[PDB]
């Protein structure tokens, strides 16, 4: 998600 | 790679008016899309994230909608400050690609340019150069015609023009026109004229000076 | 609050190298993914590189037009983001932006100019009216800045007093040299009764000329 500092897709 | 195509390239919007900018994605990007507003000489500011979420400190008139492949941003009763260039960006995979941008202008009542003419500087003469400057200040709309006349005979050689960005203050435009010539080629004539043709009137605004006067 | 301050941008000879920097504060830097985005003068935004947090082994991503040539790195101990740029080409001339996560915060940017043109101080000239037959209560005055490289220059009037009535026009390339003019509108009560001066500053060639505008 957008608010996640480092999202894993 | 995902190709974002934006539409339209530019809009001329009047205050109070509402308008929508659309942006389509080559592939399906679910809801992984953001919207940016950029002002000239500044960094882009985040408007809407995940397609429909209004970011902090952004007016409620900004509405993002869309999911899948078609997206669009909507501005309700556009304010004077809403001028700028609007970009979309997807965030579904590397690379994050952007829309080609949407230039947004403020619609304004017509205004004539104030024309100022300037003779080559006395300091520039002692340097072997000669430039004649013409200012055309605070006019709308953007397109404007400038022509030069030396001794009655026209000039189209060393003329280079520069517009400014539409300012936040009064929403007008300004334009400099700079005739650059030999420095020796300058002193062979005395009469110098700067002709400004604009929407407001069919009669060109002439500003001139006499070197030998 | 959250802030990202870019530095390091200057003029680089083609095929040259430059390291740009981004200083971060107002958030836990070591948990956020970071990236660089660029914007060529007049064109749109191009994403350039991304780097993940330590927890995700620092995995990096690049744009094809930048791969094997630019390397993104970060010092988490100093909340610093870097971009090593080697073998720079003309098309790499741009404003470089330090962007956080996926795009929520952008830095002000540093300019990178990739040119083989030489740094040159500007010639400053005053612009004063001529001939006659004045048709306005406000008299517009100017300053011509001729032949300089590279961008940018900074034109103010009266140490920063004359805020309004001032138009500064972009710039133009003719022969590896820039030229811009500036204008100022003032009452005939003010001028020449007071001293109107322009304050041109060229950071690169360490130039700071102040020119007074004198009646002909
Ligand atoms: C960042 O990189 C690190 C280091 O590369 C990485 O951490 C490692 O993750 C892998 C899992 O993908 C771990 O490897 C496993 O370890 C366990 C426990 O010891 C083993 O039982 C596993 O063995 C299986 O697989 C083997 C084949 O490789 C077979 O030989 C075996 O029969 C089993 O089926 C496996 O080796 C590893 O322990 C960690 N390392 C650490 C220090 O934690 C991490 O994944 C990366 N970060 C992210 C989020 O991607």
């Amino acid at each position: 998600t957008w608010l996640n500092p480092d999202p894993s897709q | 790679y995902i190709q974002m195509t934006q539409s339209p390239a530019s809009l001329s919007v009047s205050v109070g008016e509402t308008v929508t900018i659309t942006c389509r994605a080559s592939e399906n990007i679910y809801s992984f899309l953001a919207w940016y507003q950029q002002k000239q000489g500044k960094s882009p500011q985040l408007l809407v994230y995940a397609a429909t979420n209004l970011a902090d400190g952004v007016p409620s008139r900004f509405s993002g909608s869309g999911s899948g492949t078609q997206f669009s941003l909507k501005i309700n009763s556009l304010q004077s400050e809403d001028f700028g260039t609007y970009y979309c960006q997807h965030f579904w995979g590397t690379p994050f690609t952007f829309g080609s941008g949407t230039k947004l202008e403020i619609k304004r009542s017509d205004a004539a340019p104030t024309v100022s003419i300037f003779p080559p500087s006395a300091a520039q003469l002692s340097s072997g150069g000669g430039s004649v400057v013409c200012f055309l200040n605070n006019f709308y709309p953007k397109d404007i015609n400038v022509k030069w006349k030396i001794d009655g005979a026209e000039r189209g050689n060393g003329v280079l023009n520069s517009w400014t960005s539409q300012d936040s203050a009064d929403s007008t435009y300004s334009m400099s026109s700079t005739l650059t010539s030999g420095g020796d080629e300058y002193e062979r004539h005395n009469s110098y004229t700067c002709e400004a043709t604009h929407k407001t009137s069919t009669s060109p605004i002439v500003k001139s000076f006499n070197r030998a006067a | 609050e959250v802030q990202l301050v870019e530095s390091g941008g200057g003029l680089v000879q083609p095929k040259g190298s430059l390291k740009i920097s981004c200083a971060a504060s107002g958030f836990t830097f070591n948990i956020y993914a970071m990236n660089w985005v660029r914007q060529a003068p007049g064109k749109g935004l191009e994403w350039v590189a991304r780097i993940r947090s330590q927890s995700n082994n620092y995995t990096t991503y690049y744009a094809d037009s930048v791969k094997d040539r630019f390397t993104i790195s970060r010092d988490d101990s100093q909340s610093m983001l870097y971009l090593q740029m080697n073998n720079l080409k003309t098309e790499d001339t741009a404003m470089y932006y330090c962007v956080r996560q996926m795009g929520d915060y952008w830095g002000q940017g540093t300019t990178l100019t990739v040119s083989s043109a030489v740094k040159t101080p500007p010639s400053v000239y005053p612009l004063a009216p001529g001939g006659g037959a004045i048709s306005n209560s406000m008299v517009t005055l100017g300053c011509l800045v001729n032949g300089y490289f590279p961008e940018p220059v900074t034109v103010t009037w009266n140490a920063g007093s004359l805020g309004s009535g001032v138009h500064t026009f972009p710039a133009v390339l003719q022969s590896d040299l820039y030229t811009l003019s500036s204008s100022v509108t003032v009452p005939v009560s003010t001028w020449p009764s007071e001293a109107v001066t322009c304050n041109v500053a060229h950071p690169a060639s360490a130039t700071s000329v102040d020119k007074a505008i004198s009646p002909v």
